[PDB]
């Protein structure tokens, strides 16, 4: 039952901001780290972001840490990724990803830069 | 141990380095300790010695480890607070006491040299001595013996620490502060019963990171973005609740000691062998069938521990490794041993470990070559 | 005992590292300090 879907994939202009919602049903938000991974075409899936379950501690990659940022709202059990700064040396599919007694990849959204 | 007192003959000697006295009552250090003056350790266990003042200042420059196991806080001498040269220092003894914590230990500030300080004392929470003195620290060694070891902020300020032992704090869960030291490049967290390691992926901010410590706890499953620390060539996660090994470890192809003993494994991934620094293996006590092919690709693969293990049959491609300097194959259920082990330069006898009615299996030229090798 | 059963062993609870227990009392209630305990016990032995 534990679901994770991607939403706010697209293309979007170079510096501009984009919004990537997570949806999860099975598994609460609050309780429950979150990552968001990326693939580009010619590369393995690179790691993007991670929020922990206390302290609302975040993580992201040196090379695109402090252009994303990276949220989640329990209410609705969703996390929130702004994109922010946007370059063409991040065109990719950007993964939700978690491990629920096993692994769960999310649908996934690509998001290229123009 | 366990003298009347300091003997006169013991300062006949020139070469001696480390100095143990343990329940040894009364002792008074004299001025003829000057006759060692490259001395450097010193262990005085459940002994408040009382020294001179030629004593003092021959020690105030001429000393590094001092170790202080105490069964009373009287048993603490207060003179070695004055010591200026000190550079590795150890304090064992339930010094924790109600309203007056770490208050023993308030001399601990001009030891402006230290680099070195372990505590085994009981410490339900961080001494706040411990933080000032941890400005120019090398190496800190945390021991509470299961007590739960409470930071709450308190152990970041230490930027100049280079490792880092937090064993049986009963932590339960990785505290952040660590993250912070980024001078800190060696962690060890032995005991603490953890369950989720995720916080892992903060280590990224430590850059020198390249061995990481985290066995002998309940860890259920490993977090594949461990993946994200290519720096490791030390890995340290065996006595846990391990069953399965994500892929994405196999992205650290400088791990070089990979250890998982005493876990539920059933299968060996074929990434393991896209590591070609693996030169130690450990898969003591699991349920391991067969050694994956990759398995051989490492050349280098200098140890082996397979016992405990329900392997069948032993794979042909042994052989191929001339590099294999000790495996342990003892607790198996083998048919047979291959010849091909045999072909290994570096291996002999006592490096081999294996039941001799089954030793015997291999041709006499095999075995004979084996007994030589191990002879000279 | 009674009405003090299974209170004069409480103190199993501060063996963090305990992990074999063999029990040969003529019990008949499993006591609450080794239920409490055995979360990290990996082996547990009674001969009632």
């Amino acid at each position: 039952q534990v679901q994770l879907v991607e939403s706010g994939g697209g293309l979007v202009q170079a510096g501009g901001s984009l919004r990537l919602s997570c949806a999860a049903s099975g598994f609460p938000v609050g309780r429950h780290f979150m990552y968001w991974y990326r693939q580009a075409p010619g590369k393995e899936r690179e790691w993007v972001a991670a929020i922990y379950s206390y302290g609302e501690y975040t993580e992201y990659a040196d090379s695109v840490k402090g252009r994303f940022t990276i949220s989640r709202d329990n209410a609705k059990n969703t996390v929130y990724l702004q994109m922010n700064s946007l370059k063409p040396e991040d065109t990719a599919v950007y993964y939700c990803y978690v491990y629920v007694g096993n692994e769960y990849w999310g649908q996934g959204t690509q998001v290229t830069v123009s | 141990f366990m003298l009347s007192g300091i003997p006169d003959t013991v300062f006949d000697l020139v070469e001696l380095e480390v100095l143990k006295l343990e329940l040894i009552p009364d002792v008074t250090i004299p001025p003829s300790i000057a006759q060692l003056t490259g001395l450097k350790e010193l262990w005085l266990y459940h002994t408040a010695a009382k020294i001179e003042a030629p004593a003092l200042a021959f020690l105030r420059e001429n000393l590094r480890a001092l170790h202080i196991k105490f069964t009373d806080i009287k048993e603490i001498p207060l003179w070695i607070y004055s010591l200026k040269t000190l550079e590795e220092l150890h304090l064992t003894g339930n010094l924790s006491a109600e309203n007056n914590r770490y208050i023993v230990i308030d001399g601990l500030r001009e030891l402006k040299r230290l680099k070195v300080l372990r505590l085994k004392s009981n410490l339900s929470k961080l001494p706040q001595v411990v933080t000032d003195v941890g400005v120019h620290l090398q190496k800190l060694s945390i021991n509470n013996e299961g007590t739960k070891l409470i930071v709450l902020n308190s152990l970041k300020k230490m930027v100049n620490l280079t490792e880092l032992e937090l064993i049986r704090c009963d932590l339960e869960r990785i505290p952040h502060s660590i993250f912070s030291l980024h001078n800190l490049q060696e962690i060890d967290l032995k005991d603490n019963n953890l369950k989720t390691i995720e916080e892992i992926i903060s280590f990224q901010h430590l850059h020198r990171l390249t061995c990481l410590k985290l066995w002998y706890n309940h860890i259920a499953y490993i977090p594949i973005q461990i993946g994200n620390l290519t720096n490791l060539e030390r890995l340290y996660l065996n006595r846990n609740k391990i069953e399965k090994i994500p892929t994405q470890l196999f992205y650290c192809r400088k791990l070089r000691y990979l250890d998982l003993s005493h876990n539920n494994l059933t299968f060996l991934p074929a990434d393991i062998g896209l590591l070609q620094n693996l030169q130690n293996l450990a898969v003591t006590a699991n349920r391991i069938e067969a050694l994956p092919p990759e398995l051989f690709q490492c050349r280098k693969l200098r140890a082996l521990h397979l016992g405990n293990n329900v392997l069948q049959s032993l794979p042909s491609r042994v052989g191929e490794l001339t590099n294999l300097t000790q495996i342990e194959l003892r607790g198996n259920r083998l048919e047979c041993l291959p010849v091909e082990l045999g072909e290994c330069p570096l291996l002999k006898r006592s490096g081999l470990v294996v039941e001799e009615d089954l030793f015997s299996t291999l041709p006499p030229e095999v075995k004979e070559r084996l007994w030589r090798a191990d002879k000279e």
